[PDB]
């Protein structure tokens, strides 16, 4: 059991990727023509 | 003679551009430098009398290093920088100031890049980062760092520009222009030997950053590329497999048994 | 450390032989266990 | 003091005997802290010792022996330290002296065993390297002065 | 309340006292475990160490004078008490010095008292006189004096506290003589390291190697450290797993800054596996995981974006998470924005030097993305999708990339198209041979150590 | 004194080496005779 006092604790003053969203692409401009 | 007149002569010869005269003057100085015990900045003694000659030794070594670099004496420049190392990289505020510090360190880093010793370059870059605040802000120190980063990326177009734009900015890097440009050119040649097939020589002349076709053809002949109609065609231990591995697996299985 | 002459000789060699004794005694005890079981 | 051995190392290539002597003297007192960088160019110090025209080859041999001893090759350190002759101290309080003496007597015992294997009658008055035999004899005489009769007899056996 | 603390301390010292008769490495490991336990609740407190020293150290012991000077220079409630209790305590607590025919404090006992003094000063934030003690007592009088192989582990923790206190004082304050002090400390530590290696102990050499490496890294000197470890062997015997983890982490640092990323990754994974996962070890684990992430990114492999959602380590990996996202998307603008934003946090972890080197890898992975999804792609479109400049820069980058392993492609200057070829089937070459050989090696050595550990209860059966 | 301790430790080591080689050889021949006895029974 070592306290690891040389390395201080930093101070502060089912999932993989899919971090972006496609939103409403729709793209009805093709349907315009 | 004595130290002071030797320093005066060294300074005058440097201001006159007589680098050979400076290189002649240096060996006499070092004997009395040793006699006065000034070469090693002894940290045990903090007497100001000892300190006042430390910047004199700094000046002497800086002139020695510049005389070496202007006389194509990279080895002697390395030796003088090593002798200067304790003076610069120390907490001694009176000792660790020099208007020529950035120039000397940048010259050392460019020399390290010229010897294509990238490991040494990165290690010393970490050293200088830890020992100097705001490393990237200094343009003179930024020069070798930028030349390394843009070379690692591959944007030699921004690197060959920097080498040609170095010009008078520091006025000492002109001694290193040839070797760095040669390294850039041979690196680009290595890159092109594997990527392009049937590359016209006219585009090669500008791709390799050359100036006239004759040097391009000579360089291609040095690399042994055929020049058929100016259309360069590049063309171009561990263990016995199966046996060794299977036998070793059998040995490991049966030895422990 | 300090001292020199004959005494450091025998002290160091005794230390080396003691380490050899410890490791080899452990190995011998393991081997004896397997031998006795078999 | 110094944090890197390169400052004093740059002197080791130069020509003037005075700067070589000063560099060898300075490195000897600080080789403890920086054995790695000094060990990087060990051929240079070895060649300095090899040259006969040098006026301080003994200190070069001693410093090379210290570097080798710090490395781990104790036999080469024993070989070089004996070649340092008078420069290699025998009575100073240091781990280097104790370890070099112990390894020297290691080698002396092995070589004398070989000698008595082939030349059984005697170790012979001069076959062994004179420096090693002299060191062994001086060490056992010193232990005799300290009234270590039993250990002296044992090591002689 | 002082009485119970004194009795507990005396029980601990008796536990360490048995080694003088046992002459064995045991009875000190349990002592250090109980010592950490005592420091956990501060049961050593204060004014009880003074009582213990007064009733234990005889006046003939020169160490007692300096120890009393340093623990408290004002408390003078010198209790007579057990002043006659000399033969009452077991003889393990003393030793009749034949030189002067006087009893004296046992060597291990004295070292334990000095260690306790170090611990009390460290846990009272009294750093100045802590470093004064470091430079005045333990170094010049204790460590240089006891040439015994039974001390061992005591010297390791003592050295650890010496270096830790010195570094904390040096970094915290700002003086001008710290250079010579640091040089002297490094020289002393390395001399003691050589002495310990020659005396053939194991824990002290390992701890001194760790301390020297930490000093080299904190100073910034790297190449000297790289040559230093290359000419030494870190023993794997009697060494606790914590020391191994420390050494492997520092070795990973050293091999990482010098562009040896494979070795750095292997050593950092070994360090991660060799470290305790208790809550008290969280800081070291976090500092190692940051570097593991940096090494994985720099080697080319993109870390799986779920270990960023780990335990309490998760709150500090956010800058590295954004960097990983920027690399995965291969966008130089986002990478530059993240680097500029978290520059201070990246340098405070001493990884900013490593992280700036990621700029090349961003270009490499961008070219990999635009070469895996484009059999034949116009150079202008490559430039646009790479957010870059005129055709020449793209050509230079591509020519660099294809000869640098990645992008098994081919460039033709006719009309700006990089006609990349297909990928050779990996299950047609000798690479699976190598992968399976590595796996078999690991499994076989694992089974071998498994059997060698299993074998002992056969005798214990 | 010290020399006697060194020689005694050397003798103990050498005897122990004898013991180790004995035990290894006996392990191998116990394997052999175990197979033989299993067959004989």
């Amino acid at each position: 059991d070592d306290e690891f006092e040389d390395f201080p604790i930093d101070t502060w003053a089912e999932n993989w990727d899919d971090v972006e969203v496609d939103d409403d692409f729709t793209n009805e401009l093709k349907a315009e023509l | 003679p004595s130290l002071a007149e030797l320093t005066k002569s060294l300074s005058i010869a440097f201001e006159n551009g007589d680098y050979a005269a400076c290189e002649k003057l240096l060996p006499p100085i070092k004997i009395e430098l040793i006699k006065n015990n000034l070469l090693i900045p002894d940290l045990s003694i903090q007497n100001d009398i000892y300190l006042n000659d430390l910047m004199i030794t700094k000046r002497i070594l800086e002139v020695g290093a510049l005389a070496s670099i202007q006389t194509f004496n990279f080895d002697s420049f390395e030796n003088y920088f090593n002798q200067l190392k304790p003076y610069y990289f120390s907490n001694n505020h009176k000792l660790s100031e020099s208007d020529k510090k950035s120039k000397l360190i940048s010259l050392y880093l460019l020399n390290l890049l010229s010897q294509n010793n990238t490991t040494k370059f990165h290690s010393e870059l970490q050293y200088l980062d830890k020992h100097i605040k705001n490393l990237e802000d200094d343009s003179l120190l930024s020069y070798p760092i930028k030349l390394d980063r843009w070379l690692m990326e591959g944007s030699y177009q921004k690197a060959w520009d920097l080498l040609q734009s170095g010009s008078q900015n520091i006025s000492e890097f002109d001694s290193f222009t040839d070797i760095l440009k040669s390294a850039i050119r041979d690196e680009i040649a290595k890159n092109t030997e594997l990527s392009y097939d049937f590359l016209p020589l006219s585009n090669i002349k500008a791709l390799l950053f050359f100036n006239n076709e004759k040097e391009t053809e000579k360089f291609a002949l040095e690399r042994n590329w055929p020049i058929v109609n100016s259309k360069v065609y590049f063309n171009n231990d561990q263990k016995t497999n199966i046996i060794e591995k299977a036998m070793d697996y059998a040995i490991s299985i049966e030895n422990i048994v | 450390t300090h001292e020199s002459g004959i005494k450091p000789y025998f002290e160091q060699k005794i230390q080396e032989t003691e380490l050899k004794i410890r490791s080899k005694t452990e190995n011998v005890r393991r081997l004896e266990a397997q031998r006795n079981a078999l | 003091s110094l944090t890197t051995a390169a400052p004093l190392l740059a002197l080791l290539r130069e020509n003037q005997d005075s700067v070589k002597t000063y560099a060898l003297e300075s490195i000897n007192n600080v080789v403890d802290q920086l054995w790695s960088e000094i060990s990087n160019e060990l051929p240079d110090i070895e060649a300095l010792y090899d040259d006969d025209t040098f006026s301080d080859r003994e200190m070069a041999a001693l410093i090379a022996s210290k570097v080798y001893y710090n490395l781990g090759e104790y036999e080469s350190a024993v070989k070089y330290a004996l070649a340092a002759k008078d420069r290699f101290d025998i009575d100073e309080k240091s781990q280097f002296v104790e370890t070099i003496v112990s390894k020297s007597i290691e080698m002396y015992v092995q070589e004398a065993s070989k000698q008595y294997t082939k030349d059984e009658q005697f170790y012979t008055k001069d076959i062994i390297d004179p420096k090693l035999t002299s060191i062994f004899e001086r060490m056992i005489e010193k232990c005799l002065k300290a009234s270590e009769l039993k250990l002296a007899l044992g090591i002689a056996l | 309340a002082e009485e119970d603390q004194v009795q507990e301390l005396l029980k601990v010292l008796n536990e360490i006292s048995k080694t003088t008769l046992t002459l064995d490495p045991r009875y000190i490991w349990r002592s250090l475990k109980d010592l950490s336990s005592l420091r956990n609740q501060e049961l050593l407190n204060a004014e009880t160490l003074c009582f213990t020293v007064n009733v234990l150290y005889p006046d003939s012991s020169s160490f007692k004078k300096n120890l009393l000077k340093f623990i408290t220079s004002n408390h003078k409630s010198s209790v007579p008490g057990s002043a006659e209790l000399r033969n009452s305590y077991p003889a393990s607590f003393y030793s009749v010095n034949t030189e002067k025919k006087t009893i004296e404090v046992t060597a291990e006992i004295n070292c334990f008292m000095h260690l306790l003094v170090q611990l009390f000063l460290w846990d009272s934030k009294e750093l100045e006189q802590l470093v004064e003690f470091n430079r005045k007592v333990v170094i010049p009088n204790l460590l240089c004096y006891y040439n015994l192989r039974s001390l061992n582990l005591i010297n390791a923790k003592l050295w650890f506290y010496i270096y830790l206190s010195h570094e904390t004082l040096a970094r915290s304050s700002e003086e001008i003589n710290s250079d010579n002090q640091n040089i002297i400390l490094r020289s002393t530590m390395m001399k003691f390291l050589k002495i310990a290696s020659l005396k053939h102990d194991n824990e002290t050499k390992a701890m001194l190697i760790n301390l020297i490496l930490r000093d080299f890294l904190n100073n910034g000197e790297v190449d000297s450290a790289s040559d230093f470890i290359s000419k030494l062997e870190y023993p794997h015997t009697d060494v606790s797993s914590s020391l191994e983890a420390r050494y492997f982490f520092y070795l990973s640092k050293i091999n990482a800054i010098q562009l040896d990323y494979s070795t750095a990754n292997e050593y950092i994974i070994a360090a991660i596996r060799k470290a305790p996962h208790n809550s008290k070890s969280l800081g070291f684990l976090q500092q190692s995981n940051k570097l593991h992430c940096c090494i994985q990114l720099l080697m080319g492999d993109i870390p799986e974006l779920s270990f960023f959602h780990q335990s309490n380590m998760q709150k500090s990996l956010l800058p590295y998470y954004h960097l990983t996202k920027a690399v995965k998307l291969g966008d130089l603008k986002k990478f530059t924005s993240t680097i500029t934003k978290y520059k201070q946090l990246l340098l405070k972890d001493d990884t900013y030097q490593l992280c700036v080197r990621l700029r090349s890898n961003v270009i490499k992975t961008g070219i990999r993305i635009i070469s895996l999804t484009y059999k034949k792609i116009s150079l202008r479109d490559i430039c646009l999708k790479l957010n870059l400049d005129s055709e020449q820069t793209v050509e230079y980058m591509v020519s660099r990339a294809i000869r640098d392993g990645v992008i098994e492609a081919k460039i033709n200057h006719e009309d700006g198209f990089i006609e990349t070829t297909e990928l050779l089937n990996i299950y047609d070459s000798e690479d699976p041979q190598q992968v399976f050989d590595e796996r078999i090696k690991f499994a076989n050595q694992l089974h071998d150590e498994y059997l060698v550990s299993m074998r002992y209860p056969e005798d214990k059966k | 004194d010290i020399y006697f301790k060194l020689k005694k430790l050397e003798k103990e080591y050498e005897l122990l080496t004898l013991q180790e080689d004995y035990i290894k050889d006996e392990q191998r021949h116990l394997k052999r005779e175990l197979k033989r006895a299993q067959e004989e029974v």
